[PDB]
């Protein structure tokens, strides 16, 4: 994961983030964009939550560590859209 | 005196260096560790 030039070299994600612990920022360097850097880096140990879509009736997901968010439209809500 | 040369006469007498032949090893002075750097001088560094 790290080391003197583990780190000094081309950051490429089929290298650093994949086969230790992936702390953080080494799924942020590959791509230089803080917008899924804590919406991914969850499902580097136990795995996805969103890919199941608990969410029915048409509602988006959202991954938090620890809790998902299900986003219903108008008139509709949910734990899972439920 | 055969040290001094000329020229038109090819005069030099073959010579072998002295220590070459005989050698006076003494090692060196090694107290002083030789560091090379990186052409930015710092290699890595964090985002902060
Ligand atoms: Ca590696
Ligand atoms: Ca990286
Ligand atoms: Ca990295
Ligand atoms: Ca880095």
């Amino acid at each position: 994961a790290n080391s003197f030039l583990e780190e000094m070299k081309k950051g490429h994600l089929e290298r650093e983030c994949m086969e230790e612990t992936c702390s953080y920022e080494e799924a942020r360097e590959v791509f230089e964009d803080s917008d899924k850097t804590n919406e991914f880096w969850n499902k580097y140990k136990d795995g996805d939550q969103c890919e199941t879509s608990p969410c029915q009736n048409q509602g988006k997901c959202k991954d938090g560590l620890g809790e998902y968010t299900c986003t219903c439209l108008e008139g509709f809500e949910g734990k899972n859209c439920e | 005196d055969r040290t001094r040369y000329f020229s038109m006469w090819n005069q030099a007498v073959d010579s072998y260096d002295p220590d070459v032949r005989i050698i006076e090893n003494h090692g060196t002075e090694d107290e002083l560790p030789n560091y090379c750097f990186p052409l930015g001088g710092i290699g890595i560094t964090d985002t902060f």
